[PDB]
RNA sequence: GCCGUCGCUGGCAGUCGGCAGAGCGAGAAAGAGAGUGGCGCGGACGCUACGCCGCGACGAGUAGGAGGGCCGCUGCGGUG
RNA sequence: GGGCCCGGGGGGCCACGCGUCCCCCGCGAGCGCACGGGGUCGGCGGCGAUGUCGGCUACCCACCCGACCCGUCUUGAAAC
């Protein structure tokens, strides 16, 4: 066996590469890379041994059954499709969260996520937003970014990490904080506040709801 | 015949039961109450009945044997079969498979037995 | 169809008698149920009264 | 012995595949050698214009022999002689279209049903589109989509027409199978024109729709494809 | 609207004997079977035949 | 907590007002039982617009979902235990239902036999 | 997308299983031919053939014709 | 311009074994991704026992659009 190697035809546009058939004929030099023509265990018993089926034959069948799906490709799971991304959101963006008990208040965007949710603070001092996930459908991208290319965000937080746990009822169960929460606020608060302070008047925009008025147009107003 | 008895009884039967745009037959030895040349219990000269035990403990594998024909009362050899749920169908599998006894009928006949089986536990 | 085979004689008491009739040809004729169902359609009529106001 | 069954199996199933493998080089080549023609074809109109311009003459390019044909009114009211003209061109539903080979014959048969259709010229791109987005075939009588090369080859395969761009071609230089090709093709369903129209009931020289717009049923075409 | 004729759609031929003959229906689901999986037309013809009325079938005499 | 069928596919309807008859609403004489207007100048039979409308094949239900159930399954009347036990096999497409006309103590038992066969049942608590 | 009608006078008896070997939709007649010399015991559904399945087109209607009604009413032979 | 874009002295080719005779001068293996014979998720959230959830249709009410009374003779009927 030999290593894998990345494929020498670069791709020119989806589907199409960048080189012909001849030309990666000789590229991958095929010119002298030529080439011709257990179900059961047995177990010892205290007759001496049995022969036992690793697998049984079921014990019930029902009346009906539903036959075999037809095959189709391109269908793939979840974990495993693209994610995309606004380009008018950028790691230090400021975001206008649409839903949510959030809904109106201006937060910081620092990463997204495997799944493709957006990672944000609000920072929690300035509007009580914590580190958060929030889908990019429902956030307006503002123009208004800080550089928080310094910051260096933990790498165990991720999707499993900000998923829901279940709560039991029998009588109310209450949600609390974990204390690594906390500690974790803290880490990535104390790099992106800085920030925020060095642009003026910048942490009361973050303190303060976006709202429409009267006479102002969605779409003719700027974010 | 099988074919030529089925033409008589296709739709003209004591057995056969028209309703609800359904259509069933009630004799025996039909594995799937299904008005079926298939599935009929009297035309053909092999068949295979599944039937409850006459306590509500096991099955009755039923069969037709090759000779009596026009000899009702020693046409079918009942067997009682009062295993676990497993082996049951096996023994069933092989009553058809290895005597090669309609062949056909033999999932028919293992669902048959293991909706028996199912109906004789405690009802919840 | 040429199959006659011997069919047994019961007692009284329900076992073989030991005699044996050949099959009579007439229970190898054809079994026609649209010929029965004209002629005992049309035959069941013979017996019937008149009625009329 | 079944091992020596199987090898035959196999080399039977290696040949279909060497055999299917050449023929994919033969419609590859097939097209490059079409791609050369059509550019040859229209690289010499433009010579020959070219050429008789420098020498102060006058170049007359040859009549279209091609005609794309597409029925503009509905079917009440149709005079029997208009009526019959229509199901020969095979246009029996509004909209619907069909390619005609230009001739003495079938010009005059087009100046019959004048007020029920709009014709003209069409160029490659109009044979192409129609083609791969609206062509079905007509194979034991029933309406096809073409979207295996098999089915134009098991159809039309004995006049050398194995695949689309054979398809195309014979289309559109009216080859010498024009006539069966052209059988082939079930006529076309053609939507209603986006952005719409002029004036059905008039000529198109009378700022209407009817008639021969020559080469401008190719933007027809585009709106209505 | 599509400028068609229905009145001859419908084509009128016999698809199965009229009889209700058993006999001559087990015929009839023989020769179906033969005329399908065979190429003969000699098949075909003969169960064309068995789904044929009384007087399209007349008697044919031993002279 | 009711048995299932093997699949309860979606069950679309094309129209689920009935076919009420012309002018029914107009006399107690003329019930609602869909008659075929045949009048020369009739028109609801003409088609014309914002009328009593007519019922033609075209609102043929979906041949999958045809007597189908709400629950999914498609009922079968039984009056009997014996005739419950055709459905033994097909214990997952078909329900039982109880002809009105069986007594109340014999509910009991094609009741108490249903529910040891699995076969649902469309009527189990009436006659109690 | 769904319903029905018509057409293909279309396909399915091959459910040919451990007495086994799964295919015959594919551009282009005719054999998955036969030979003679040089561990496990397993493998869904189907087929009321008056059944089941696929593909394509089509659908106005008085007078009038024809088909199908597991539409409805009363009584008779059978059967339940 | 046409002649597998004839013959001689930086960029793409559905060229790529060979012994030759010479015109001319019949089965490699694996692995994987996919604009590939019609949709899936191997993705998630909220709410729920006395006032709430679902209930096409049906009972009543409202609104918007549509809407003349049937049968009949009749070329023509909502017809004064
Ligand atoms: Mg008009
Ligand atoms: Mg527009
Ligand atoms: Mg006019
Ligand atoms: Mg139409
Ligand atoms: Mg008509
Ligand atoms: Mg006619
Ligand atoms: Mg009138
Ligand atoms: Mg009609
Ligand atoms: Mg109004
Ligand atoms: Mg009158
Ligand atoms: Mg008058
Ligand atoms: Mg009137
Ligand atoms: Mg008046």
């Amino acid at each position: 066996k030999g290593k894998p190697h990345c494929s020498r035809n670069p791709v020119l546009v989806r589907g199409i590469g960048r080189y012909s058939r001849s030309a990666m004929y000789s590229r991958k030099a095929l010119y002298k890379r030529k080439y011709a023509a257990l179900a059961t265990v047995t177990k010892p018993v205290g007759g001496g041994t049995r022969v036992v089926k690793l697998r049984k034959m079921p014990r019930y069948y029902p009346t009906e059954d539903v036959p075999r799906k037809l095959l189709s490709h391109g269908k793939k799971p979840f974990s495993q499709h693209v994610r995309k991304l606004r380009a008018s959101i950028t790691p230090g963006t400021i975001l206008i969260i649409l839903t949510g008990r959030h809904r109106g208040k201006r937060v910081v965007f620092l990463k997204q996520l495997s799944s493709g949710l957006l990672l944000v603070t609000g920072p929690l001092s300035l509007n009580r937003v914590p580190l958060r996930r929030t889908h990019q459908k429902f956030v307006i991208a503002t123009s208004t970014k800080i550089d928080i290319s310094g910051v260096k965000i933990p790498k165990h937080l991720t999707d499993a990490y900000f998923k829901k746990k279940k709560l039991r009822k029998p009588e109310k169960e209450k949600y609390e904080i974990t204390e690594q929460r906390k500690v974790d606020q803290k880490a990535v608060d104390s790099q992106i506040l800085p920030k925020i302070k060095a642009v003026p008047q910048l942490q009361g925009y973050l303190r303060s709801v976006f709202a429409l008025t009267n006479g102002v147009y969605p779409h003719k107003l700027v974010f | 015949s099988a074919h030529l008895q089925w033409m008589v009884v296709r739709n003209c039967s004591s057995f056969l039961i028209k309703r609800n745009k359904q259509t069933y037959s009630t004799e025996p030895n039909n594995l799937k109450a299904r008005n079926s040349f298939r599935y009929n219990g009297l035309i053909h000269r092999k068949t295979v009945g599944v039937e409850p035990a006459a306590d509500g403990k096991g099955v009755v594998v039923v069969m037709k044997r090759r000779s009596g024909q026009r000899k009702p009362a020693t046409s079918y050899v009942r067997t009682t079969i009062n295993k676990n749920a497993r082996a049951t169908l096996s023994s069933i599998r092989h009553m058809i498979r290895k005597n090669k006894y309609h062949p056909d009928l033999r999932m028919a006949a293992i669902r048959r037995a293991s909706a028996i089986l199912r109906s004789q536990k405690p009802v919840m | 169809a040429c199959a006659r085979p011997l069919i047994s004689v019961y007692s009284e008491k329900g076992e073989s008698s030991g005699k044996n009739v050949t099959l009579p040809a007439v229970f190898k004729a054809p079994i026609r149920p649209d010929i029965v169902n004209f002629v005992h359609t049309n035959l069941r009529k013979n017996n019937r009264q008149p009625y009329a106001v | 012995n079944f091992a020596e069954l199987k090898i035959k199996r196999l080399r039977k199933k290696f040949a279909q595949k060497m055999l299917r493998k050449a023929r994919r080089k033969l419609i590859y080549e097939k097209a490059k050698h079409y791609h050369k023609e059509y550019r040859q074809m229209y690289r010499t109109e433009i010579r020959m214009a070219r050429m008789a311009r420098k020498a102060g003459n006058f170049y007359v390019p040859a009549e279209p022999k091609l005609a794309f044909v597409i029925r503009i009114r509905g079917i009440n009211g149709v005079s029997p002689k208009v009526r019959k003209v229509l199901q020969l061109l095979r246009l029996r539903q509004i909209f619907n279209g069909t390619f005609v080979k230009l001739n003495k014959a079938s010009i005059n048969m087009l100046r019959i049903v004048e007020p029920y259709i709009a014709w003209g010229y069409p160029n490659l791109k109009s044979v192409n589109e129609l083609i791969y987005k609206r062509g079905y075939g007509k194979i034991n009588k029933k309406r096809i989509a073409l979207t295996d090369n098999t089915l134009i080859a098991r159809s039309l395969g004995k006049y050398n027409i194995i695949c689309m761009e054979d398809l195309i071609h014979e289309i559109y230089t009216v080859g010498k199978h024009f006539k069966e090709a052209n059988n082939f093709l079930w006529p076309f369903k053609l939507s209603s024109p986006r952005g719409g129209m002029k004036k059905k009931t008039t000529h198109f020289v009378e700022g209407g729709d009817a008639g021969n717009r020559e080469d401008q049923i190719n933007r027809l075409i585009r709106r209505m494809n | 609207g599509v400028d068609i004729r229905h009145n001859k759609d419908r084509k009128v031929r016999r698809k199965e004997p009229k009889s209700q003959d058993i006999y001559l229906r087990l015929l009839v689901k023989l020769y179906r079977f033969l005329a399908r999986r065979t190429n003969s037309t000699f098949n075909q013809v003969v169960l064309k035949r068995l789904f044929m009325s009384r007087t399209n079938r007349p008697p044919l005499s031993l002279s | 907590a009711a048995l299932r069928p093997l699949v309860k596919p979606k069950i679309v309807k094309k129209r689920t007002k009935k076919f009420i008859r012309h002018q029914s609403d107009r006399y107690v004489k003329i019930k609602r039982n869909w008659r075929k207007p045949r009048g020369i100048d009739n028109r609801v039979r003409r088609r014309f617009k914002g009328q009593i409308l007519m019922p033609n094949i075209g609102y043929g239900s979906n041949k999958k979902t045809k007597h189908m159930l709400p629950s999914g399954f498609r009922k079968f009347l039984v009056h009997n235990v014996k005739e419950l036990e055709v459905l033994l096999m097909c214990n997952k497409s078909y329900c039982a239902e109880i002809a009105h006309n069986v007594s109340s103590k014999n509910r009991k038992a094609i009741v108490e036999r249903a529910a040891q066969l699995a076969i649902r049942v469309t009527n189990p608590n009436a006659r109690l």
